[PDB]
């Protein structure tokens, strides 16, 4: 469901 | 939120989304109380009967959001946790007494039109506003129904604080002075409640004396969602303010 | 300090669509 977030945050 | 409405843009700039990393999911609501501190419910982070015990690195806080699922490029800010502080007498065994936790962010978040901290009440704020019949406001990305289901954007509902005897008589759970309940009675005809995914989010009130928003409550527990004869229960922020101050002054 | 004053509402003297409901319940 959730749009993926910028990798920098994972 | 059940039977609430869409939030306006920038209506709740202290709103915080607790987001799980893997799997990427909504964990709870939460609130921004300064440029590095976020307040939520202890049960959002620690609940051993369900084997819940999230570490810092298990999640992210997302601030400035409106849409639930979208990555809001140039609007939201995503932050990493430095340290989680749960109330040392949070009573998950019995009744979620002292359902409160603090999260320190690794770096300060920049305030903006969409990101801004809410006030915490002092004794007189509490005394003045935490009155049966007085309405507060609850916000979250939680379910729209106890069992249409999930909102596209942040939901809002205003609810009256309920007399302590009514609160107590509505449940078999032992109610404490660290809790209050809010919601309409069946006789009042109107509806609204927090629900699954709204946990840890804020119950706010706008002081008519200085026109500022105060968070009096934290979405803590309830039985079902928006059931006739049942009320949402809220962690009483002012009552645990001593613990809050102690934490932030120490760390 | 700045707390509780929303950039898009109190700071600009705009009200949101239901804060009046709260105010009216404050006795
Ligand atoms: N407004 C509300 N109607 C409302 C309903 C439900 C919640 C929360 C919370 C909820 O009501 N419970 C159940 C519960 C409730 C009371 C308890 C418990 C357990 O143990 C001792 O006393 C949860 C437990 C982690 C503790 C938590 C759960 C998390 C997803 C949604 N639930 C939030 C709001």
């Amino acid at each position: 469901d959730f749009e993926e977030i910028p990798e920098e945050y994972l | 939120i059940v039977e609430g409405s869409d939030a306006e843009i920038g209506m709740s700039p202290w709103q915080v989304m607790l987001f799980r990393k893997s799997p990427q999911e909504l964990l709870c609501g939460a609130s921004l109380i300064s440029d590095r501190w976020v307040l939520t419910a202890a049960h959002c982070l620690l609940y051993p009967p369900w084997d819940k015990n999230f570490t810092e690195n298990d999640l992210l806080v997302r601030i400035g959001k409106h849409s639930r699922t979208r990555y809001e490029r140039n609007i939201e800010k995503i932050s990493m946790l430095e340290k989680i502080y749960i109330h040392p007498r949070y009573n998950w065994r019995e009744n979620l007494d002292r359902d409160i936790a603090l999260m320190k962010l690794k770096k300060p978040v920049a305030f903006s039109d969409y990101i801004h901290p809410v006030c915490l009440p002092d004794r007189e704020t509490a005394a003045s506003l935490l009155q049966a019949g007085y309405k507060g406001r609850v916000t979250g990305w939680g379910n729209l129904k106890e069992t249409k289901g999930q909102p596209s954007v942040l939901q809002v509902v205003n609810l009256p604080i309920v007399e302590r005897p009514v609160c107590k008589d509505s449940t078999r759970i032992r109610i404490t002075d660290n809790m209050f309940c809010a919601g309409y009675k069946p006789d009042e005809g109107k509806r609204g409640d927090a629900c699954e995914g709204d946990s840890g989010g804020p119950f706010v009130m706008k002081s008519p004396f200085n026109n500022r928003w105060y968070q009096m409550g934290i979405v803590s527990w309830g039985e079902g969602c928006d059931r006739d004869g049942k009320y949402g229960f809220y962690t009483h922020v002012f009552r645990l303010k001593k613990w809050i101050q102690k934490v932030i002054d120490q760390f | 300090a700045d707390c509780g004053l929303r950039p898009l509402f109190e700071k600009k003297s705009l009200e949101d669509k239901t804060e009046r409901e709260l105010l009216e319940s404050y006795i």
